[PDB]
């Protein structure tokens, strides 16, 4: 019928894809923290940070095949394509039978007493057999466990104080019925079965928020293009829209700005230091004006 | 000797790296509450001028901490849970060339004319070491020490002392260093040879954007009907 | 405002911002999480029509 | 001789209450 009606949206297309990413070329010492000499008891594990590097994770794959590799806040396939802001490395020896501990939310000896991740949890959980570099036909000491504890840990809380179980109702030095030495020790042997042997996690937690970050993994940076509508990505912050000269003055610890509701209007760009307006790219409704079928197929 | 707690209304930082202009932000984040009790300590409080035995207080959630004094006699911090070599410990230095960060299990040695001791000698099972132009070197030297995730937020703001000690003008904190630690703290002590030192609490506040990136005043939402009424309706005047 | 500021809001979601929602995790997880923001939105838009 | 050609009361009712807004174009025109 003779009229205006509003048919579909206009939208103008980004033409290119810009990624900006830091002047870092030092890879992260992946290789070290999992091709270790030694793995730290599972009471005391290793924390180490990983920083200022880019984490190409290709290299996990070339270290081991794996026994688990379990992301639960990203998928173990994009790691390269996200950045992340700190990340931590803890690394300890468990037994095989407790790796199903390691998740958050779990109970057990291990997630109760050595080591436990916070429900709020985002990294992945990396584990591989180590039988034939830690066991031994005399034994080892690569495995301890607090099986006493006055209380239940919390989320990345080490305590590796020990004094003496307070399992009985006396105060006691060792005494067997009310003491037991405080950690225990465990050996094993290669012939023990797939659930005994000892197994080597690493731990990968990714404080995946906000502006700052001094690890961003294996992408290779392009040119900048302003005043065009394009798609971007600034240490790992994606989007789309127009890249144009700001006047907003940020402070140098400013990195990133929003608007009045919470959207992202600004940028730091990270090989620069120039600050960046978004500005969304332009859309709108589209209207079309018909003087009807029955008259004439023209329209506005 | 420790004096009257005085009237508080300072110590608002910036609660993130985010440039906000005229924009009014209520957000909640640890902040030292406004008319807070800020225990002032007096020249070394308790010890005098001339003295050893400075206090050690709390460390409870995070701490304020200010030094109007232009002796240029404080030049560091301690912190950690024994302050005793056993129990690993971060010390804060100013040699009014570089600002020396390290944490290590340092031994007490009641750590102070004014000369350099041989503290904290048995620097055993050092795990970390940063080193940058000093914090501190009539000028308010205003400082928030925060421990939360493994990270020591330290955030400052100098500006000069003329009309009064604590002048009534609001200035907010900006992020000076912001440092991997690890370390757990629940009690520190001052290093020396009027130092006003508060608590941070969890609080909701409004904050009042400049047209730069500069937050010009602020609203303790708990403080008073009318400060809850300022941060509903998100706006100063009412 | 209103209906703006609801964007921002994550609904359950890990995140508010669709584009690193489906940056982070592959398709079966990220229709969950857009799932609950697409409830979220949607019923904020019905509200505001209302 | 004012443009818009409104009298004196309108021109101050439409100057006591107050086309592209860049604020809330997320979609809401
Ligand atoms: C915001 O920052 C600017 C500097 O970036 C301040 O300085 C004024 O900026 C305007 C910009 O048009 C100039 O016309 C003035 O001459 C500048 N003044 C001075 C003294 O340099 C500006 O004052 C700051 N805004 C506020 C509200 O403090
Ligand atoms: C990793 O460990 C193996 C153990 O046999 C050693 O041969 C290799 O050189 C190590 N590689 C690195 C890069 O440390
Ligand atoms: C623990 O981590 C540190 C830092 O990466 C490293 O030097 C040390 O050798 C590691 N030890 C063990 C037992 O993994
Ligand atoms: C990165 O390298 C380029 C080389 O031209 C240099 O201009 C730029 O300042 C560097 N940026 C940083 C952040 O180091
Ligand atoms: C209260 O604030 C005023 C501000 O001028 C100050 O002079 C006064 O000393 C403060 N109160 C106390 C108890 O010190
Ligand atoms: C603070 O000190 C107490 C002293 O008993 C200690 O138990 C507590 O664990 C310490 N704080 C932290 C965060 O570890």
């Amino acid at each position: 019928e003779k009229g205006i009606y509003q048919t579909s949206n206009f939208r103008v297309q980004p033409t290119e894809s810009i990624v900006r990413f830091p002047n870092v070329t030092n890879l992260c010492p992946f290789h070290e923290v999992f091709n270790a000499t030694r793995f730290a008891s599972v009471y005391a594990w290793n924390r180490t940070r990983i920083s200022n590097c880019v984490a190409d994770y290709s290299v996990l794959y070339n270290f081991a095949p794996f026994f688990a590799f379990k992301c639960y806040g990203v998928s173990p396939t994009k790691l390269n394509d996200l950045c992340f802001t700190n990340v931590y490395a803890d690394s300890f020896v468990i037994k095989g039978n407790e790796v199903s501990q390691i998740a958050p939310g779990q109970t057990g000896n291990i997630a109760d007493y050595n080591y436990k991740l916070p429900d709020d949890f985002t990294g992945c959980v990396i584990a591989w057999n180590s039988n034939k570099l830690d066991s031994k036909h005399s034994g080892n000491y690569d495995y301890w466990y607090r099986s006493f504890r006055k209380s239940k840990l919390k989320p990345f809380e080490r305590d590796i104080s020990t004094e003496i179980y307070q399992a009985g109702n006396k105060p006691c030095k060792g005494k067997g019925p009310n003491c037991y030495f405080p950690l225990q020790s465990y050996g094993f042997r290669p012939t023990y079965g797939v659930g005994h042997q000892p197994y080597r996690v690493v731990v990968l937690s990714f404080e995946l928020l906000h502006a700052p970050a001094t690890v961003c993994g294996p992408k290779k940076s392009t040119n900048l293009v302003k005043n065009k509508c394009v798609n971007f990505n600034f240490n790992g912050l994606t989007g789309t829209g127009v890249l144009t000269k700001s006047n907003k003055k940020f402070l140098p610890f400013q990195q990133f700005g929003r608007d009045i509701v919470d959207t992202t209007d600004a940028v730091r760009d990270p090989q620069t230091l120039e600050i960046l307006d978004i500005t969304p790219c332009s859309f709108g409704g589209v209207s079309v004006i018909t003087p009807g079928t029955n008259t004439s197929n023209q329209v506005a | 000797t420790t004096q009257s707690y005085t009237n508080f209304t300072r110590g608002v930082y910036y609660p993130d790296k985010v440039f906000r202009s005229s924009v009014l932000h209520l957000t909640q984040d640890l902040f030292l509450p406004f008319f807070s009790n800020v225990t002032w300590f007096a020249i070394s409080g308790t010890n005098g001028t001339k003295r050893f035995d400075n206090p050690v207080l709390p460390f409870n959630d995070g701490v304020y901490f200010a030094s109007t004094e232009k002796s240029n006699i404080i030049r560091g911090w301690i912190f950690g849970t024994t302050l005793d070599s056993k129990t690993q410990s971060l010390l804060i230095v100013n040699n009014a060339t570089n600002v020396f960060i390290k944490v290590c299990e340092f031994q007490f040695c009641n750590d102070p004319m004014e000369s350099e001791s041989g503290v904290y000698s048995s620097a055993n099972n050092c795990t970390f070491e940063y080193v940058s132009q000093p914090f501190l070197m009539k000028n308010l030297r205003e400082f928030v020490f925060k421990n939360i995730d493994g990270y020591f937020k330290i955030y400052s703001k100098h500006t000069p002392i003329i009309g009064r000690d604590f002048p009534q003008g609001f200035s907010a904190l900006e992020p000076l260093v912001d440092l991997p630690i690890g370390i757990n703290i629940t009690r520190f002590q001052t290093l020396l040879a009027d130092y006003y030192v508060g608590y941070l609490q969890p609080r909701t506040f409004l904050l009042k954007y400049n047209e730069n990136g500069t937050i010009t005043d602020a609203v303790d939402c708990a403080l008073d009907p009318l400060s809850e009424t300022k941060c509903t309706l998100k706006s100063f005047t009412v | 405002n209103t209906l703006v500021k609801q964007l921002s809001s994550k609904f359950g979601a890990i995140s508010s911002v669709l584009n690193d929602i489906l940056s982070r995790l592959d398709p079966p997880e990220a229709e969950v999480q857009i799932d609950r923001l697409i409830t979220g939105r949607l019923q904020s838009l019905q509200t505001y029509v209302t | 001789s004012k443009p818009s050609k409104r009298s004196p009361i309108e021109d101050l009712l439409f100057n006591k209450v107050t086309l592209i807004c860049a604020q809330k174009f997320n979609g809401l025109t």
